[PDB]
RNA sequence: ACCUCGGAGCAGAACCCAACCUCCGAGCAGUACAUGCUAAGACUUCACCAGUCAAAGCGAACCUCAAUUGAUCCA
């Protein structure tokens, strides 16, 4: 569970809420899956690792999305 | 009536390729593409192998 | 020593670099000038 | 055990009927070959222009040859505000008016295709600033193959 | 292995083991004329023991 | 004396390598030639012996299309702009129907 | 061995005689203009057209649209003409078209090109989409009635859904405010439904809007059949179609069996066939006017997953078929070291028994 | 090759097969291309590319280079990092 | 007299096909300096060696030609 964890500071769990809200399930809890090896111990490592890069980077395509957005707003110019 | 000749990098990289030229032209300097600093630099000439 | 020297190296001539880049082109386009030139005699 | 809902029977694929679904995700093919002929037939949408001899035309067309969107000076619309239908004038009001146009429907990228005549000719220069400049990019985005 | 040795008994794990142990054992064979320097301990079945 | 010398070079066992209805996966090549006998057509791509390969995965039809080189190439747009009024050339164009979709859609996760 | 064709030649009604004395394409354009309209013709060979085109039946689908309004061509020529030569009496037109600094009014040309043909090519539109396909099963209709449909977003903006322009459910949240120019005493029915975004079923749509009974312009004192509920793309399904349907009334009709109840925010009881529905109203109105447009995933379309509808959210995402990989050989007698790691399933090292 | 020698009567190995070849212990032979590092300003960079392949062998010729060779050669061998632990191994590998 | 490589006929239409059979050539030249790297799938001169085309990807940019050639050891 994201916002309760007490071991998490406040702004920076905010962060991780923002920016990995596609991770978050219904119930409010962070959801990381491995599947790169067959050793569950190498699993566990590989998310433990990915909630650390998480951690520290709250702490610190793209081209069609924009051209799209640009003509989305060329369309939203009307006004009352 | 042409040459096989050793181009040298200039980046220091100890880099080198072999092109053909003609005899009767000046010593070559190109912008090749060094592999090891991963950019386009001068490659002067600094040997002569065959005659081509 | 050896790789911090070879680094060094290839630093200094990367920094060296952009200069022998414009200066090379600009001899190249003078070359096409005596060229052109040359075929205009 | 928990009583499921009765909404949350879905369906373990996702069947998008959208012809253009695909084409949106970059996803969808494009018809490659015809290296030998002309034009190449590799796009999703393709600006086609037709300068008659009393009218300019242009399609924005399929690649299956349906034709998405057409405007003309043959239309009483543009035959209004022109004073003749075969000018640079022209081409670049049917421009304007087609790239509004292809803003209007969703068309956002096409390939356009001009032989060498056609895009040195100032009239098609003309068409293609003023196509740049009404918010359609005439050069698609490629195909992600993985 | 090292379990299976072990859950079979001919492995003891209330004594340190070494290369004596598993030779008594015959967990593994080790040829030094053959340029075998030892055993290495290698990662499977880590989740089951 | 035979003053003829030379011509020993063998076969260079080329033509067509795929027929027909003959399914064909991403990368086979169709045919191999020495000059245009066999044009590309849609998914088949040309390599510079002017080989032919397919570049989906699908099913190899021949058919016969108009002709319309490109206006840079000056041979065959000459031969164009000299031919008479009413003619069009035809040529052979090997094509690939893709046989399967480029993917689906299906469920991974119930967020 | 000879077979004889089974029709005409292509450059078969060419005279071989007279060569040099017939007409010649000395352009590049003409012989283009010419291949192409030979390459639209039918021919008795095989064709790319053939192969790949599309295959509809030749059902000459059927109009299920109003009549078109009549004009008299004669006067509608001369007004034409007169204002023409208005135009190029007015002297600085000529001098601007001769400097190149003309222009053209947009808005004017659009309104009046929905005035006079924009119905057609709306209807080409929609036909390109694949609405008649999909909503209506083959049989066209030209939209006589121009559907203007707007979204009310910030304060001051509104977004106008024209014919598949993409708008985001956050500004497709509430509900569109909608005009079409209409006289008293004239009834109709709007609607709005979700193609592509039925979460189970592969041919059925999603209900969002059934409003019916509609005195005229005013949109806001009709029936409200259906709430309106904005649309739900899933994550990475891609992009959905959202159609406007207006359909023009003569006489009232009871909606008793298509009244969603009071908010209903159950997808089985969403699940709507415009086929079905016309099939069953078809002798009471007639569609008239046709707006749609396309949508993305968001996070209002999150919100309206888990608080309105009560639902854990679908994710998808697009998959393609593995790689081909012949049957591995025992001897791969010309290939590499990935040829085996093509054939490999792990790539950590294994030891067997030891 | 000798059958049996006149020291110890066995059969013995040819070195110049040990030289050229590597034998992975599935049973396959790997071995480079001839002329990989001959008239590279004649070879083209997809040539190039093709020469400095590693590539397998015949069945015809992994049984010649079975034959020429110990058993010495085919056992197993457990070395400490070597880059072809990998392909010593088959894998999903029918008939 | 020839010995290696390529094109045309013989060998008319998938492939292949000989003669001290009939003709023509080749043992380069020109451009470039990403003529970088890597990698699905294939072709193959009837074996092998050798040879040939290439999707995608990284990085950039925004080759012609018909043969035009020589293995291993060793230097
Ligand atoms: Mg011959
Ligand atoms: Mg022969
Ligand atoms: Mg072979
Ligand atoms: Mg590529």
């Amino acid at each position: 569970h994201l916002a309760t964890a007490e071991w998490i500071a406040e702004p920076v769990r905010q962060k991780i809420a923002i920016t990995h809200k596609n991770k978050i399930n219904r119930l409010g809890e962070l959801i990381l899956t491995s599947e790169s090896s067959r050793y569950q111990f190498r699993n566990l490592a590989d998310c433990l690792q990915k909630i650390r890069d998480m951690i520290t980077e709250a702490s610190q395509k793209l081209h069609r999305i924009r051209i799209e957005n640009m003509n989305r707003e060329r369309l939203r110019q009307k006004r009352i | 009536k042409n040459i096989l000749v050793r181009m040298v990098s200039e980046a220091g990289t100890g880099f080198c390729f072999n092109t053909k030229r003609n005899r009767l032209r000046e010593k070559l300097t190109l912008l090749h593409y060094d592999p090891v600093v991963k950019q386009r630099v001068l490659f002067v000439e600094k040997k002569k192998i065959r005659s081509l | 020593q050896k790789r911090r020297e070879r680094e060094q190296h290839i630093a200094e001539c990367m920094a060296k670099m952009p200069q022998m880049i414009v200066n090379w082109q600009q001899q190249q386009r003078e070359n096409w000038e005596k060229a052109q030139a040359d075929k205009e005699r | 055990e928990v009583d499921p809902v009765e909404n949350e029977a879905v369906a373990p694929e996702f069947t998008n009927r959208n012809p253009r679904n695909l084409e949106l995700l970059s996803v969808a093919r494009k018809e490659r070959g015809w290296r030998t002929v002309f034009p190449s037939r590799e796009f999703w949408h393709r600006l086609r222009v037709i300068r008659t001899q009393h009218h300019v035309e242009a399609l924005v067309e399929h690649q299956n040859g349906k034709v998405v969107v057409s405007a003309s000076t043959r239309e009483w619309a543009i035959k209004k505000h022109l004073y003749s239908t075969r000018n640079v004038v022209a081409c670049e009001s049917i421009g304007r008016v087609l790239a509004q146009r292809c803003l209007e429907a969703g068309i956002n990228f096409m390939v356009y295709q001009p032989t060498p005549w056609e895009a040195a000719s100032d009239s098609m220069k003309r068409l293609q600033s003023a196509m740049t400049e009404g918010g359609v990019v005439l050069r698609e985005p490629q195909r992600i193959y993985e | 292995r090292l379990q299976y040795l072990i859950d079979l008994g001919r492995v003891d794990p209330s004594q340190p083991i070494d290369l004596t142990q598993l030779v008594n054992g015959r967990g593994v064979t080790i040829q030094p004329l053959k340029r075998d320097y030892g055993v290495q301990l290698v990662e499977e079945g880590a989740d089951t023991f | 004396s035979s003053k003829n010398l030379g011509g020993k070079s063998s076969g260079r066992r080329q033509g067509i390598k795929k027929m027909e209805g003959h399914y064909v996966h991403a990368g086979n090549i169709i045919a191999t030639q020495r000059h245009f006998r066999w044009h590309p057509g849609a998914h088949v791509g040309v390599g510079k012996n002017k080989c032919l390969y397919a570049l989906e995965e699908g099913i190899v039809r021949y058919t016969k299309e108009v002709y319309v080189p490109h206006p840079r190439n000056t041979e065959a747009v000459d031969l164009i702009t000299r031919l008479p009024k009413g003619a069009v050339l035809y040529k052979t164009f090997v094509h690939v129907v893709p046989a399967k979709p480029e993917g689906t859609f299906k469920l991974v996760a119930m967020l | 061995r000879r077979t004889p064709p089974l029709g005409p030649m292509p450059n078969s009604d060419i005279d071989l005689s007279n060569l040099e004395r017939l007409e010649k394409y000395r352009s590049f354009d003409r012989y283009r203009r010419r291949a192409e309209q030979e390459a639209q013709a039918p021919h008795w060979w095989r064709t790319y057209r053939e192969y790949f085109g599309e295959k509809t039946d030749p059902k000459e689908k059927i109009d299920i649209g109003l009549p078109p309004p009549k004009v008299s061509r004669t006067q509608q020529l001369l007004e034409r003409k007169q204002a023409i030569q208005e135009l190029r009496a007015n002297v600085e037109e000529e001098r601007a078209a001769r400097l190149r600094t003309a222009s053209v009014p947009l808005d004017a040309v659009r309104a009046e090109w929905e005035r006079t043909c924009g119905p057609y090519h709306k209807q080409r539109l929609a036909e390109y989409y694949g609405l008649y396909r999909d909503l209506f099963h083959g049989a066209t209709f030209v939209p006589r009635v121009p559907l203007h449909v707007a979204y009310a977003v910030g304060e001051d903006d509104l977004m106008p859904v024209y014919c598949g322009n993409e708008v985001t459910p956050t500004e497709a949240a509430q509900a569109p405010e909608v005009t079409y120019e209409a006289e008293e005493g004239s009834l109709w029915t709007l609607l709005l439904t979700s193609l592509d975004g039925h979460l189970l079923e592969p041919d059925a749509e999603y209900l969002h809007w059934l409003l019916t009974n509609i005195p005229g312009n005013r949109v806001a004192e009709g029936q409200v059949t259906c709430p309106y509920l904005p649309p739900f793309p899933a994550r990475g399904s891609g992009i959905h179609r959202l159609a406007f349907l207006l359909f023009k009334q003569d006489q009232p009709i009871d909606f008793s069996e298509d009244a969603r109840p009071s908010p209903c925010y159950q997808l089985a009881q969403r699940t709507f066939r415009t086929f079905d529905f016309y099939k069953k109203h078809q002798e009471t109105m007639t569609p008239a006017g046709l707006s749609f447009f396309q949508c993305r995933w968001d996070d209002s379309v999150t919100y309206i997953f888990h608080q309105l509808l009560d639902m854990r959210e679908p994710v998808f995402e697009f998959v393609r078929p593995p790689p081909y990989h012949p049957k591995q050989k025992r001897f791969p007698h010309r290939q590499p070291l990935r040829y085996l790691d093509r054939y490999r399933d792990s790539h950590e090292p294994t030891y067997g028994i030891y | 090759l000798t059958y049996f020698s006149a020291r110890k009567g066995k059969r013995k190995t040819v070195k110049a097969v040990i030289d050229r070849f590597l034998r992975l212990h599935c049973g396959l032979w790997v071995r480079r291309k001839a002329g990989y590092k001959k008239k590279l300003w004649k070879k083209t960079p997809a040539r190039k590319k093709r020469l400095r392949e590693f590539v397998f062998c015949n069945k015809t010729q992994s049984k010649l280079l079975d034959k020429m060779t110990t058993s010495f050669w085919k056992r197993r061998n457990w070395y400490v990092d070597d880059p072809y632990q990998k392909y010593h191994d088959r894998t999903n590998l029918k008939v």
